[PDB]
């Protein structure tokens, strides 16, 4: 029930909202993971790794060179829009909307949000290996020895890049290799992160999950922290919900939330 | 700290 929705909303005074890659799979971003998500002959599972990086550093920024630059032609959809307006609107009459997100794309910041977590990292920024020094960064290419690299077509060739031609770091005295400063598999998540999320979720009273589910990593770390305060979850995801059965409203993001939000 | 995906 929508309207049962929306008189809670109402009234909430500090919303946070979740979001998985359903949504920024409705912007078209390949998320590379189950049926026909590949790249060249690999999954992510196979490149997105601490150990893929140590063995051969040309071929995953090869990777994410790639999805660095598939974001130059993949727009916010009217999800991401929805929320950043939502939190722009009730930051004036002093509400509170925070974003917590597994995305690495950006789209929310590119939508206008403004109070975002992301749990995952970011593709437009860098990590120093010698250093560790956190950078922004949306340069095209990122370094010349990539230019037009990363093409996606299995039968592509390596680019076999000398490590000390991928990305640097600029410091000089420093001149570390660089890696996206995305989670891998096998990482921890940044508990300054996590700690503050927890904060976030504990004084929320509304709370939104998008693209993703409650029972599944992530939302599954928190919601329960929510819930067990009595505070009203509401999904909004593609998933299917049994007939004998806080609210969800499936749907494409794009069409269920905007309405939602208004 | 957390594995991401619980490592699974
Ligand atoms: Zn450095």
């Amino acid at each position: 029930d929508l309207t049962a929705f929306r008189e809670h909303f109402a009234k909430a005074k500090h919303i946070a909202i979740i979001t998985g890659a359903g949504v920024s799979a409705e912007s078209g971003v390949p998320t590379f993971r189950g049926p026909g998500g590949f790249w060249r002959k690999w999954q992510a599972q196979d490149l997105a790794t601490p150990e893929a990086f140590s063995r051969d550093p040309s071929l995953v920024w090869e990777f994410y060179h790639y999805r660095r630059e598939v974001m130059r032609s993949k727009m916010p959809n009217p999800a991401h829009l929805a929320i950043a307006e939502c939190e722009a609107r009730l930051g004036q009459q002093g509400r509170s909307v925070v974003i917590i997100t597994q995305n690495i794309d950006e789209l929310h910041h590119r939508a206008g949000s403004k109070h975002v977590y992301e749990i995952h990292g970011s593709l437009f920024k860098t990590r120093c290996m010698s250093c560790g020094e956190v950078k922004a960064n949306h340069k095209s290419p990122i370094c010349p020895a990539l230019d037009g690299k990363g093409a996606p077509d299995p039968n592509t060739k390596e680019a076999r890049i000398p490590v000390e031609l991928l990305p640097r770091c600029e410091r000089k005295s420093c001149n570390g290799l660089l890696r996206p400063h995305v989670v891998w598999f096998g990482e921890t998540l940044d508990s300054d992160i996590l700690t503050a999320v927890e904060r976030e979720l504990e004084k929320c009273d509304l709370c939104l999950v998008v693209g993703t589910s409650s029972i599944v990593y992530p939302a599954a770390m928190f919601a329960p922290q929510v819930a067990s305060r009595g505070v009203p979850v509401a999904e909004f995801n593609m998933e299917c919900t049994p007939a004998t059965q806080k609210y969800h409203f499936e749907g494409p993001c794009g069409s269920t939330l905007p309405p939602a939000l208004e | 700290g957390v594995l991401k995906e619980y490592g699974v």
